[PDB]
């Protein structure tokens, strides 16, 4: 009735084989008593790194060990512990006199790859899914608190990006905006995991357009739209010159984190956002150096 | 067709060239039918 | 029963008598896409044997000075075989891979290659040396296809990342005194159920000499490295005409 | 299994024993072609040296899979990887690996 | 509920509001090859949707003088789509077909086309007129592929056989006053379970005007005939490189 | 666990849908009583040939019919009845003086497409499977019976084809040979369905080689090896001139016949074997012609 | 070297389908192969000769 | 547990650490003659240990040009030991054999010997070259005894038969990179229960270099081949005085 090779044909198996299981590990593994072992055929110490697996040799096999009940917690090593720490990811200037952002408003492209500390931590993984708490610390360049009213407005991609301090877009009829005085504590708000992909992608080895991919367009390599969440716009609410030079610092605290595929930690200084470029002539060693392998 | 996947490697002190021998046969699902006479061979001067 | 092995997919069989076990990337065998993990509503193609088989793509020559090479994956197999076709004809592609890198020598040669799989292997540039110029790697460097591409600054994997730590990735070594091939099975890894085999390369394969090749003169000096690989659970959807890139 | 004269080239009557085996030697390039031959067993060629080929001459038709075991006779010290390939009907003699 | 119809395979849907039922060649739906009807031991590919779908191959212009055309089948679909690929890459091919020939006009036009399937449609020559010369039809005539080929002596189907009797073959007519399309489903027909899509053409499709097209002047004079067809239960085996012919 | 579309996926259904069934038909269908019918909505007479099906209208619907018990047999219309009739398919000359076949032996390529009567019957179908009874009628050109000994030898393709009357091949150590005197009744023998295909193919729309298919090679179009059964060789047994001019007529009677896919009966004179070529300038009508459609 | 033929099966070298081989092996028996009359002797009985 | 082996008969023990299993001719161990297979009515002698034991008969030197040698069997062991005696004293002889051919080299040498047993090994002549002369091989060539005899046209085994097909006989190979000895156990094969060890040689042992011996200069150039063999189930009857031939 059927052709057999069709009946076995495991084609269409949606579930993955696994091979490993997650076990509880609230504390560090304890050490159990070890005694001398003088025998043939059993060699813990001997390994074959070629295989690609880490040595499974235990302390007990390398020395006579006592017993230790390790109750040291592993809680602080979870992704949430490691990442749920507010950090600077954006800085916006709103000076009186200047070439940066006069007029009294700015449009910050939402991109956390602009600051080294936070960037390196996340670039530890290839994919990350999470919600976040954005906190906005505003004041003058001197760090002085001033009686000024601001309006922050999240502008999802495709929404009208404000062209002036009095842009019609500030009616923010559907966009979420925040109105705060610099005298009020820094504004903080909760953001979900928005993105058509299942996770944000720190590294996207590919292009996003499907074209010819000539010289001029090599600007698009590594540009993944599933990460461009839109822009964050800010203006001093009014129709006249601010009167005070402002600065807004954007801090982000990740929460409800999931991360996948760990990568080697950043090695060379960062140069540009969403672009692993490094300084070819200043390629420094991962760390410190000595004078000889036989001396400290 | 036989190709070199990588290369014939050898240390110093060993022949730089060696040989392969092919041995062939039929598998279990092999069968033949309608027997005739072999062409291959036919002699010449009637056997003395 | 561990140094010898045989890999068989489609109509291809790889053999080896000096293997070092098999690595299964992130401990997961390639699977097909769940009925609830998917979005594309059209019923896909699963050519099976015509695509899931071993393709021996290329040979490189290992030399006492070699820096190391890499191949971006989804890409590498396009233009080649029935796999390549389904990839050009369809928008969406999905699949795992069995990568078998081989390289042999004599018990008198020595050296060690690091064979690793680095997901989303984004390439960088030297930034014009001074690092003031915002240069970008060309389509020729980011997606070399077969033939691969040679590294210029392996220490940082041409991307500002320490190779010393590349081992947190499904890897395996080819230490001549020990073995003559690496075998890594990689599952489909992406943030989407399917993606375009053309503009996206789920991962890159790195083959780098960490302990240089060496040998006394007189021993055959031509030590090649050959890359053989096979797609697994290949699935395609989004049929249209054939697109190259 | 019987010896398949893949190397059915020599004819000097002094070198007839040479047909029983083909060479393989340290190459320099990549993917060099070693040897080639028809899979057809009842056809003239290498198969004629085998008992199979010989018994086929006696039957008009045949059916079944065939096997060809290749034994390497070099030194214990010599290593190497070869790629043997069967190319089904319609496929012209492959130009490269 | 019989003059309207919808055919859907793969990602293609044909529609029709003036059909004349569907013919099923020799009363048998296309099936896959039995496990005891087969010989080739390798496990085959069954691309499914990527190949079993409607390919609208060509349009001919019906004129008051048209003699009629034919298309050899297995062949016609090579070089086109993923089907064409599996056919070049694999030695063995097997499949049925859903052939939908369409041609419409107005209630003021008139004419009748004979649409038939003639298995093993061997072509002949006029033998140099006198019939003393043993000529033979060229690869261009025996296997025209898409674009088909026009008949020169339809009365004998360019093969010394009466077309008057062509109806003992799965056929259907396109009588303008009645319908505007023919639909014939053909099962795999050969003396072998699989054969080469390249050198063998299991059957030919004949489209011949038996009652000439006619109409008073002023009515649109361009009456085209389009051939759309879809492979069914396509199966391939004997994988190698891609061969054209 | 599976992907569903894989679970239904009817791909791999080895059995065919059918749609028709073979019923017993030993006699012609009988006619049953019919009466007048004056009604609307029911129109037997009306058909739509476009569909591609033959009119299913019954006699009873077109006229008031009586009852007839048809007991006429349909036995003589079976394939075996129609085909199991010996017919001439080959003729071989073995003259004394001539250019045809002197030396005293001949090699007839086994091909039944050489004679019009038998050829047309079989070309009624596309495929045919069957066993056969070959009978060989030998005598001189005058039809005279002579005291001469012959040897017929079936030579399967691949076997050594005799090059002379004294060829070594006549040892017929494995081939099947027949030794008969022309004075003995014509030799007759039984042959099976030999062929790698499941049926002989009268028409093979394709090539057999896989090459370039240039001009010179158009000779191979329609040449199907599954039909070339080899050659039939004959010699007068001896080492000297025959002494009598001979002729052998080969008759074939098919039996245990299966046939498939009927085709239109041959329309124009035959010209060459395994080649439907017709005379372009002498294309005659299928049959007779009149002077007007309104006159007999 | 062992002196035995490779016992490798088709199934181990490629992904194979299922085939029900019903091809007979009857014609390969000794009787089939040998029970075929063949010339083994020839005797001359001429009038004039040596 | 397969590359090492120990053979022990009578008061002799052969050892080996690079064997390649053991072949048992036509899959049958040597047995004694059935009570219904026999005809000779006299009660036989079965010396047992004094005859069924290993006799190391001879050594040949394998050279880059060696053609190959052969030894006819029943014969080879006459004149040697108690076996030889029972063979001269008795008319009738019957027995199987355990043949162990040995030849070793270094992991740096290479070559391959074909060791086979060819029953009823009738020798032929070149027929005077032209093949018109009906020559015949001498008692020195047909029955060389120990010391064996060298082949002159191995390709045809000096008998007009292809050596390429010699493997349909209980054989085994000595491939230096793999092993260093052949072991074949042969049962009594004849059309009679007993026969004369003198005028009949049930089979011949062929040792032929198919893949020539080779090695870089400096490595010991003297690679010998030694033949050791042991009768099994030796039975004798028909006692008279001792006859040599
Ligand atoms: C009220 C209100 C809230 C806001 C700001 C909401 C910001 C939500 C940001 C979510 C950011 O997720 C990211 C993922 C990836 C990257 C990235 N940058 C380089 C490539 O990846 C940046 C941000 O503004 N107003
Ligand atoms: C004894 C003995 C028996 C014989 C003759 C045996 C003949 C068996 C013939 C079977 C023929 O089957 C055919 C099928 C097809 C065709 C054919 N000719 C043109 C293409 O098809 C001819 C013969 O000779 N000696």
């Amino acid at each position: 009735d059927r052709v057999a090779d069709v009946i076995e044909s495991s084609i269409g198996d949606s579930v993955s084989r696994a091979l490993t299981q997650a076990l509880p590990a609230p504390t560090g593994q304890n050490t159990q008593v070890s005694s001398h072992r003088l025998d043939t055929g059993e060699v813990p110490a001997l390994q074959a790194a070629e295989i690609g697996a880490s040595s499974n040799t235990s302390d007990e096999s390398m020395i006579e060990t006592r017993c230790v009940l390790n109750s040291h917690s592993t809680a602080e090593t979870t992704l949430d512990s490691f990442f749920s720490r507010a950090g600077l990811v954006g800085e916006i200037d709103l000076p009186l006199e200047g070439t940066t952002n006069p007029n009294g408003y700015a449009n910050w492209d939402i991109d956390i790859t602009g600051y080294a500390q936070m960037r390196r931590k996340v670039e530890l993984f290839t994919y990350m899914r999470f919600d976040a708490e954005f906190t906005f610390v505003a004041c003058t360049p001197t760090g002085q608190v001033v009686p000024q009213l601001l309006q922050y407005m999240f502008v999802p991609p495709g929404a009208p990006k404000p062209e002036s301090r009095e842009s019609l877009a500030w009616q923010t009829a559907t966009n979420p905006s925040v109105f705060v005085k610099l005298t009020d504590p820094p504004a903080q708000v909760s953001v979900p995991f928005m993105s058509p992909a299942s996770a944000y992608q720190w590294f996207y080895d590919g292009y996003p357009t499907f074209g010819e991919h000539k010289q001029e367009k090599d600007l698009e390599y590594g540009a993944c739209p599933n990460n461009m969440m839109g822009t964050f716009s800010v203006r001093n609410v009014g129709s006249s010159k601010s009167k005070y030079p402002l600065v807004v610092r954007i801090y982000m605290r990740m929460k409800h984190v999931r991360a996948w595929i760990p990568r080697p930690m950043r090695n060379q200084n960062y140069l540009f956002k969403a672009n692993p470029n490094y300084a070819g002539n200043s390629i420094k060693p991962t760390g410190t150096s000595r004078t000889a392998i036989t001396t400290l | 067709s036989i190709w070199y996947q990588t290369n014939y490697v050898v240390p110093i002190g060993a022949p730089n060239t060696a040989y392969i021998i092919a041995l062939a046969a039929a598998q279990k699902n092999f069968t033949m039918k309608l027997c005739k006479d072999t062409s291959h061979i036919l002699q010449t001067a009637s056997i003395q | 029963s561990d140094r010898v092995a045989q890999l068989t997919i489609g109509n291809s069989t790889i053999t080896t008598q000096e293997a070092a076990n098999i690595i299964v990337g992130y401990g997961e065998w390639p699977s097909y896409c769940s009925d609830d993990d998917a979005t594309a509503v059209d019923k896909p193609t699963r050519p099976d044997v015509s695509v899931n088989r071993f393709y021996t793509l290329d040979t490189k020559l290992w030399e006492k000075s070699s820096k190391g090479w890499y191949w971006k994956f989804p890409d590498v197999l396009t233009e080649t075989g029935v796999f390549g076709q389904n990839a050009q004809f369809h928008y969406l592609y999905r699949s795992g891979f069995c990568i078998h890198v081989q390289c042999n020598a004599s018990k008198f040669h020595q050296g060690a290659l690091l064979v690793a799989i680095l997901p989303e292997y984004v390439i960088g540039t030297v930034a014009g040396g001074t690092g003031t110029e915002d240069s970008h790697p060309p389509y020729k460097q980011t997606q070399p296809g077969a033939d691969g591409f040679e590294l210029q600054h392996p220490y940082v994997l041409d991307a500002g990342i320490p190779i010393s730590q590349l081992t947190v990735c499904p890897h395996q070594w080819i230490n001549l005194r020990t073995n003559n091939c690496a075998t890594i099975i990689v599952p489909y890894m992406n943030t989407l159920p399917f993606d375009s085999a053309l503009n996206h390369c789920n991962f890159g394969l790195l083959v780098v000499p960490i302990s240089p090749l060496d040998f006394d003169q007189g021993a055959t000096p031509v030590i090649p490295i050959t890359i053989t690989l096979a797609p697994m659970c290949s699935e395609f959807a989004g049929l249209r005409q054939a697109v190259t890139q | 299994e019987t010896i398949l004269e893949v190397n059915n080239v020599p004819t000097n009557a002094t070198s007839l024993m040479e047909r029983l085996r083909f060479p393989v030697s340290a190459q320099a390039g990549k993917g060099e072609l070693c040897a080639v031959f028809r899979a057809d067993p009842g056809r003239d060629g290498p198969w004629q040296s085998t008992m199979l080929g010989q018994l086929c001459g006696y039957y008009t038709q045949w059916s079944g899979s065939l096997e060809v075991t290749f034994m390497f006779t070099g030194s214990f010290m010599a290593t190497g990887k070869m790629l043997i390939a069967y190319t089904p009907p319609g496929g012209p003699l492959p130009k490269d690996r």
